[PDB]
């Protein structure tokens, strides 16, 4: 069974499985860290972002100062932001059966795949991941859409230029495949062909496999898959968080007992506490907002906002900020709210029992009813008439790369007072942040994260007892931060095996035994027959009826096995019969002569010789009586 | 040069997963060849194929087949494939990998016989697989290698073989099988009369096809056309709504089949009990899940009903009735077909009905779609003018923002049909016998819609400017002169 | 085996509870009373299920379809006073509205007839607290054997069938559903399961619903017309269900038209209907769960909470009012109201109870009661049951192997029989309440299987030599645990045991004066000759090998005019050896 890894990102996988007569491929993930190398997409063009001095290339042959830019000493590209995508053409798409989706991050890429390769397989995922998909990929068309910036910088993409170019530019990968971003006639397309799929519904391909997905816990809808045929089990695992959360709790019953175990999207920091970094959120907030200024926050308009508004609407009559609005700025807050209110049959027990109890599970329709917050589409239009200070500002894109985001914090960054906190952990702030560096706003990094650490990694592989786990090398081999650290890389008996970009790999297994089904009149036919303690064997007889992969027997050669005593034959031949039949023995065997007919027989340790004359009917006289002797195989 | 740097680095790299794989991405993410070299590039891959790991001779073959599309290679690639075809008989993805080559080189350019088309078709028949490893592939290999207008056994066979995955492949080979003509058997209606039947999806879906394509040939079984579309009507309510789209469009598409038998898709009514008070597959299909199957099914109806000439009275109350459908494309659709269908119909008594959705709150296309509609009906009952007349009115005194389009409409209501209205001149322009009406005002945007009616009726009856009041002469020289493509010119004395 | 034992609902309609015996588990499907027997008879008999011991030990799981009292009115009563702690499934949305309708009945007992034995909210809320829930499509593990299935239905918000699955038997529940799509409701929609039995209703198996679509037609013709003539606008329709769907109906057609009057929705139970109609969009169907994205339908403009006092006010109007059925009737209140006037219209879309004041109305007779009803009555049908071509096409998309009617009439239900045996060639059934069916199955046993051996027999079968037998054979190794289907060779090395062979030499005797030197010669050519596509070949020690038959000139005999030809043969190839001998006991050619 052959496992390809298409993606070395360790939160975005993209792993192409096979298995049986079927071809399976989960995640389409997205590394839209490469973003983080473009400068900013202005809502409306500053001077400072325009006016950038050019990086020159120090021989200068190439013109480069058009391409390049240059602020705080460092250097960025200049185009419409990008994208890296899985390598494709490892194995052609085409072939592909079936895709998994994961969660709404792991289907970011969905359309780039589902279209142009020509693929033609279906689509599982979940309803509320696959509306949310819907809507964050809604949210990154129109962030890269509403101002063109035609410019399509290619000389510096070359491998020879990109060597002398200085970091972080030396660590781009695959930096050829980078592709523009795809527009809704794509994403359409791409929705259009997916199919749905509830908790715990048992798919069956072709009979071939059978596919599962269990909650996973790590948001509203994320699924951990299980395929499994009649006697193996691989557990693909993308992204649990077993803490207490408002998604459906996980799962870990089913997932013990599995052959091969895929294990990725661990924590992206591991030392995090997330209740006490909530706090840090919360303290710093209230500071900055007693001190006057204006606090900017980063955010996905879905996942984290929801715990994060939760904790800021028990803590805000805390101190009593009843005065400073909450404002929710992005193309898609109102329908991202309202999908979360429907959702009930997701979410926690508490908050399926809030629904049982009528009443929206969630409080930010409590919030937004109180009018303390409020949604608007973007910053354009009725949001500029009712803007007020100081307040909080909830912006779209956490790669701070473009949206709403980079024009505020163009805004507020040369003052002081004002702050943007970061919460979502999957970007380098410190990248995310250079370009707009120097910046008096004051930087905050409180990086919430939900996913299980190493612990409880440790944990659940202890509990599950898997026969192999594979995993990225970035968990076997320790964090750069930490070399000295051990809990930080992870541990199993036997060891993960790893791996990296664009890898192949062979599991360890082998296919034995498969199922198929007796049909009662052949079952009743048999009869059973014992040649050792709680053995029954019997020799079988029928023909094979196959449908969809599925076998079935149905009534329309053996050999022999065991010696043959020679007491016992010359017993049953008298008493049968026959009559002057004379035995001698040999070193091993005996030599047995029949008169009628002048029949010889010489009985080995596995060795039975009969010659006799030119004769049929006691020739086969002799074969059935010399059959019956021994058991059928 | 390039080529040959490239295969002495790979040579010395000699890393298994690494250093093949590495060379791989970077010979295909870079560039073609671009040039003739590309036979070398082939034959050094060629050299190398010579190892273990198939993944690596996969990525080698693929990197093969994106090249053969430089048009370059031509029977150089085409034999060394065969040779190798011949002999690497390993696992399902290599032979996968080979077949795809093979296929891209065959319609790359020869597009020819002579071992261009012939000799691979062969090769590749004679490689049938066991177990799913190309089966689909060659499939669809033998099926754009085209032998003659003269092969369909071998697909036969496959038709009733293990996976419906290969039963799909067989059938998308059929279709482009039938695409080039190929002239396919009658027995293949028989036999597709079991893949109706198939119980798992993606199988029917192109079964349905494959029915409508033979049966559209040449009507004789015992009744064939009738019969495929009997078929078509049971399948209609299949489980799934991928597979009704087809169904209707299909369906839809065909054109000839036997009248008395396509009554019987509408037989089921109030509709029959409103046309006495006033003296199944589509009946369930126009009901359905989602809108893209009622749209399937208003054009198949369309389509049909344009077809025959009968059949159409039929429909109309079906159409009419399915406008309060809540999707505007279902509606739009419905407004669309029933312009195309109108012709020798008529609504003695569907006229209220039909005119009431007039009133939309703007539905702009609605409204719009409704006028032309309007002018392109036929009513034969002078109240049924008068009618159609009062609420056209009571349209444009509610929206005064497409009278533009009222009048237009009015004036194709008036010259499709004059005679009908010649009874209403004296009721709708009040002509008090021995009373001198006043004047109504020139300008008003319910006067001009009812003179524009009456001037494009008069082209043709030529008895009625003695029924035309004082004003209406120089009303009408005013109207002539502003609105030119309203009202046409007459034979009034005052504008001789 | 399967068992069925219909405690209610047989040939008859209320207190649904069906009892499924299968594989040796008992499941309990629906548990509603109904209304009509002030006695405990409403009650479905638990005599039968466990006479007088408990539940639990004899049951395994409880299952509801849907919130409609006739189904999920016994919830209380069966699982606190009687006793039982078991798993309760019901999808989400039956799980949030049963309750208020149990308790809206609990006070309508109180209220009316005071049964000294009935269920407390206290008790409904220990029994809801023993519920679990099941989503679309999600395979529950009630045990380690059994699982529950369930799937969209359509009757009302959140109906379900259920798909009662163990090991190879499956029986499949409907319960009430529907297969004509609404205005907010999608149709049930089911796989091609192929169960051994099907349980469905049969409530309208005579009647061939027609054209919803034309029939709503005329209901809001009607309507126009009635507000164009200033008259007022009653519509009695019981709080769940049909209300939801008019006030779709018309919420829609009257922003398309723009009107202005307003509209009032009876009060009491719009605070509950309305807020989860609301918080459960994901079961609404395709046109509002789209929708849904810029508006929410359930949040309605122009439809506002009534008012009592609004009776008299002037001017058209249209007003909703509880219950359907006019037993009590708030909607009665302003029918008596009104009743003078001949401008007001009343709509009655449902069937009336016989026997009541709904049957006094349905008759027109003036004097119904003495009061002189004048204002005019239309008795329309927007009921969402399963029509006859409903059922026959549910019944074919599932392709069952047996049906079982309960949930209607007696004589419907032989009609439906008749009929439905006379076209599917299915079996069916009609149990009266209390009657026990048996059916029997099919359980064939599972087994394991080597790879390999598959394989390879699948490879000879490709081979063109298809419909000659080539006898699967091999042996079935039993651990009474782990059946497992084996090759000979496999099994023999698995066992250790060893591998005997048996060889038979035959000694041919050739009497002809050709030399002996050359009968090994002549035996090979005559084999070659007759023995088409045989493997014959000459050795170079003078033997001569057909297939595995070695065939050897022995050493010269005692009489000269013999010859002794050893064909020496196995087990295997004993058919071709004696073959061989009996060829050979003709003579070679001379
Ligand atoms: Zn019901
Ligand atoms: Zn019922």
């Amino acid at each position: 069974m052959k496992l390809y890894c298409l993606s070395g990102h360790p939160t975005l996988p993209c792993n192409v499985l096979k298995f049986k007569s079927t071809t399976i491929m989960l995640d389409c993930g997205l590394d839209m860290t490469s973003t983080l190398n473009f400068l900013p997409l202005p809502l409306v063009q500053s001077p400072r972002l325009s006016n950038l001095p050019g990086w020159s290339l120090k021989d200068g042959n190439a013109f480069l100062d058009k391409e390049l830019k240059e602020c705080s000493g460092h250097v960025f590209v200049d185009s419409v932001p990008e994208f890296c995508l899985p390598e494709t053409e490892l194995i052609d798409l085409s072939t592909v059966d079936v895709i998994l989706i994961s969660n709404y991050h792991c289907m970011m890429a969905l359309p780039y795949i589902t279209e142009h390769t020509g693929f033609t397989g279906t689509v599982y995922a979940t309803e509320p991941t696959v509306q949310i998909g819907r809507l964050l990929m809604e949210e990154l068309v129109n962030f890269i859409e509403r101002v063109p910036k035609a410019q399509s910088a290619s000389l510096w993409k070359n491998k020879d230029i990109q060597r002398l170019l200085p970091s972080p530019l030396k660590d781009a990968v695959e930096v050829s495949t980078w592709r523009r971003c795809y527009t809704m006639q794509e994403v359409n397309s791409a929705l259009s062909k997916i199919q749905l799929v509830g908790y715990s519904q048992k798919i069956e391909l072709f009979g071939a496999v059978q596919v599962t997905p269990l909650s996973s816990g790590y948001a509203l809808g994320s699924s951990n898959w299980i395929i499994q045929s009649h006697y193996e089990k691989v557990s693909y695992v993308s992204g649990s968080s077993l803490l207490t959360t408002h998604p459906q709790p996980m799962d870990q019953a089913s997932l013990k007992n599995s052959d091969v175990l895929v294990l990725t999207g661990l924590t992206q920091i591991p030392t995090a506490n997330p209740d006490g970094m909530v706090g840090e959120f919360c303290s710093n907030l209230a500071l900055t907002v007693r001190n006057g200024g204006n606090v900017l926050v980063p955010c996905y308009p879905s996942g984290v906002i929801y715990d994060l508004l939760e904790c800021l609407y028990q803590y805000i009559d805390s101190a009593g900020l009843s005065s400073v609005p909450l404002y929710f700025i992005s193309p898609v807050a109102n329908s991202s709210l309202e999908f979360s209110q429907i959702f009930a049959e997701w979410l926690c027990h508490n908050k399926q029992s809030k629904v049982y109890l009528p009443e929206p599970p969630f409080p930010h329709a409590e919030l937004i009813q109180t009018n303390k917050l409020k949604h608007y589409p973007s910053i354009h239009g009725d949001f500029s008439n009712d803007f007020r200070q100081p307040c909080v500002v909830f912006t779209g894109h956490p790669s701070l790369r473009f949206g709403d985001v980079v024009h505020f914090m163009e805004l507020w960054g040369k003052s002081s007072l004002n702050t943007v906190i970061f919460t979502e952990p999957d970007f380098s702030y410190l990248e995310a942040l250079a370009p707009y560096q120097p910046l008096a706003m004051k930087c905050i990094y409180c990086p919430i994260d939900t996913r299980l650490n190493f612990i409880q990694v440790s944990k659940l592989l202890k509990e599950v007892q898997p026969l192999h786990v594979v995993c990225p090398e970035q968990y076997t081999q320790p964090p750069p931060a930490q070399s000295h650290r051990m809990d930080l890389m992870i541990d199993c008996q036997p060891p993960a095996m790893s791996y990296r970009r664009a890898e192949v790999l062979a599991l360890p297994f082998k296919r034995r035994y498969e199922k198929i089904e007796i049909m009662p009149e052949l079952a009743d036919s048999l009869v059973p027959m014992e040649i050792k303690p709680g053995i029954s064997l019997a020799t079988v007889s029928a023909v094979l009826h196959t449908k969809d992969n599925k076998h079935l027997l149905q009534p329309p050669k053996p050999l022999l096995s065991g010696s043959i005593p020679v007491e016992q034959f010359v017993q049953t031949l008298e008493k049968h019969g026959f009559s002057d039949i004379k035995v001698e023995d040999t070193a091993k065997g005996h030599i047995v002569l029949l008169q009628e007919a002048e029949t010889l027989i010489q009985i080995e340790e596995d060795s039975t010789h009969i010659i006799c004359d030119n004769d049929e009917m006691l020739r086969v006289r002799l074969r059935d009586l010399v059959l019956k002797f021994l058991q059928k195989f | 040069p390039s080529k040959s740097a490239a295969l002495h680095i790979d040579l010395c790299k000699a890393t298994s997963p690494a250093d093949a794989l590495q060379y791989l991405l970077q010979f295909a993410r870079k560039p073609v060849e671009a040039e003739s070299v590309e036979g070398v590039v082939r034959i050094l891959l060629e050299h190398y194929y010579k190892e273990n790991d198939p993944s690596v001779r996969l990525k080698i073959a693929s990197l093969l087949g994106l090249l053969s599309k430089t048009a370059g290679f031509s029977p150089d690639c085409i034999m060394d494939d065969a040779i190798n075809i011949l002999q690497n008989e390993k696992s399902h993805q290599v032979l996968a990998q080979l077949l795809d080559t093979l296929l891209a080189i065959g319609t790359k350019l020869p597009e020819n016989q002579a071992i261009q088309m012939r000799l691979v078709d062969v090769a590749c028949k004679h490689l049938t697989d066991t177990s799913h490893g190309v089966r689909n592939k060659c499939l669809q290999l033998l099926g754009n290698l085209g032998s003659l207008e003269k092969v369909q056994k071998i697909i036969g066979d496959y038709f009733s073989d293990q996976d419906p995955r290969v039963r799909t492949a067989a059938i998308k080979a059929m279709l482009q099988l039938h695409e080039r003509g190929l002239k396919l058997h009658q027995t293949i209606y028989n036999q597709a009369c079991k893949l109706l039947s198939d119980d798992y999806e993606q199988v029917r879906s192109a079964a349905v096809q494959l029915i409508w394509v033979v049966s559209q040939l040449y009507p004789e079984s015992i009744r064939l056309v009738d019969d495929a579309f009997g078929k078509i009507c049971h399948m209609v309510s299949d489980g799934s709504w991928v597979v009704r789209v087809q169904a209707a469009k299909l369906l839809g598409s065909m054109e000839q089949v036997s009248s008395h038998f396509l009554e019987q898709t509408l037989d089921k009514t109030a509709h029959e009990r409103a046309k006495e008070l006033y003296s199944g597959a589509f009946v369930h299909g126009l009901e359905d899940e989602m809108y893209e199957v009622r749209i399937a099914a208003v054009e198949a109806l369309c389509m049909l009903a344009q077809s025959s000439p009968s059949f159409a009275e039929k429909c109309l109350d079906f159409l009419v009735d399915m406008f309060n459908d809540e999707i505007e494309e279902v509606r739009l659709q419905s407004i669309h077909t029933m312009r195309k269908i109108s012709n020798n119909i008529t609504l003695r008594e569907d006229q209220l009905d039909t005119v009431l959705a007039v009133l939309e709150d703007s539905s702009r296309d609605i409204r719009e779609a409704l006028h032309e509609l309007l002018c392109c009906t036929n009513v034969s009952t002078k109240e049924g003018i008068h009618l159609a007349l009062v609420e056209l009115l009571k349209n444009l005194t509610k929206y005064p923002t497409d009278r533009d389009s009222i009048w237009k409409c009015l004036k194709f209501l008036g010259s499709r049909h004059p005679t009908l209205v010649l009874p209403l001149v004296p009721e709708l322009l009040s002509t008090h016998p021995f009373f001198d009406t006043a004047e109504p005002d020139m300008d008003d945007p319910a006067y001009i819609a009812v003179l524009v009616l009456i001037f494009n009726a008069a082209k043709t009856c030529p008895t009625m400017p003695a029924l035309f009041s004082d004003h209406t002469f120089r009303h009408y020289a005013y109207l002539r002169d502003s609105l030119s493509h309203l009202v046409p010119a007459l034979r009034l004395p005052g504008r001789k | 085996e399967i068992r069925v034992t219909p405690l209610g609902a047989g040939q008859d309609v209320g207190r649904s509870c069906i009892l499924v015996s299968i594989a040796g588990k008992n499941v309990m499907l629906d548990c509603g009373m109904h209304m009509g027997f002030n006695d405990d008879r409403r009650f479905p008999d638990f005599s039968y299920i466990t006479q007088n011991g408990r539940l639990t030990d004899f049951l395994d799981c409880v299952i509801i379809s849907h919130f409609h009292l006739d189904h999920c009115g016994a919830l209380p009563y069966f699982s606190e006073m009687v006793g039982y702690d078991g798993p309760i499934y019901m999808t989400h949305p039956t799980q949030a509205i049963c309750p208020i309708l149990l308790e809206d009945y609990r006070k309508i007992a109180v209220d009316k007839k005071g049964e000294a034995n009935f269920f407390t909210s206290q008790m409904i809320k220990d029994c809801m607290k023993k519920v679990v829930a099941v989503h679309l499509h999600q395979t529950v593990q009630v045990d380690d054997e059994l699982e529950i299935k369930a799937y969209y239905a359509g009757h009302v918000l959140g109906a379900a069938m259920f798909q009662i699955k163990v090991g190879s038997e499956s029986v499949v529940y409907t319960g009430d559903y529907n297969m004509t799509p609404d205005r907010h409701l999608g149709a049930a929609w089911i796989d091609k399961c192929r169960p051994n039995l099907l349980i469905t209703e049969s409530t309208y198996a005579t009647t061939i619903r027609d054209s919803k679509r034309c029939r709503e037609r005329d209901f809001l013709k009607k309507v126009h017309e009635t507000v164009e003539r200033g008259g007022k606008v009653l519509i009695p329709v019981f709080a769940l269900g049909r209300a939801q769907e008019l006030c779709i109906l018309l919420e829609t057609f009257w922003e398309r038209m723009n009107l202005k009057v307003p509209i009032y929705f009876s009060t009491g139970l719009t605070e509950k209907a309305n807020h989860y109609y609301k918080l459960f969009i994901p079961w609404t169907n395709q046109k509002i769960r789209k929708t849904f994205v810029q508006r929410n339908m359930f949040e309605f403009k122009h439809i506002k909470a009534f008012d009592r006092a609004f009776a008299d006010n002037p001017g058209p109007m249209v007003v909703f009012a509880t219950p359907g059925m006019l037993h009590a009737g708030q909607s009665l209140q302003i029918f008596r109201k009104w009743a003078g006037n001949e401008k007001n219209m009343v709509i009655m879309p449902g069937y009336c109870v016989q026997g009541t004041v709904g049957h006094k109305i349905l008759s027109g007779q003036r004097k119904l009661e003495v009061l002189e009803v004048k204002m005019q009555v239309e008795y329309m049908s927007f009921s969402a049951h399963a029509d006859a071509k409903g059922i026959m096409q549910l019944v074919g998309q599932a392709e069952p192997e047996s049906v079982l009617l309960v949930h209607g009439e007696a004589k419907k239900m032989e009609f439906l029989k008749q009929k439905i045996e006379q076209e599917l060639r299915v079996n069916c059934y009609m149990p009266a309440n209390g009657e026990t069916v048996t059916l029997p199955t099919s359980p064939s046993i599972p087994v394991g299987i080597s790879l390999g051996l598959l394989k390879r027999e699948m490879a000879q079968g490709l081979l063109p030599e298809a419909k000659k037998p080539r006898l699967l054979h091999g042996t079935l190794i039993m651990k009474d645990s782990n059946f497992r289907l084996v090759s000979s060779e496999q099994a023999l090395k698995e066992l250790g045991l060893a591998e005997h062979q048996l060889r038979f030499t035959c000694r041919v005797h050739l009497h002809d004066t050709r030399k002996e030197q050359e009968t090994a010669l002549r035996v090979y050519s005559h084999l070659k000759s007759v023995l088409k596509d045989h493997c014959v070949q000459h050795l170079p020690d003078g033997s001569v090998t057909v297939e595995s038959v070695l065939l050897q000139a022995a050493a010269p005999s005692e009489d000269p005019g013999t010859k002794v030809l050893l064909v020496s043969w196995t087990y295997q190839d004993e058919e071709l050896g004696s073959f061989l001998t009996s060829l050979l006991k003709k003579g070679l050619p001379q």
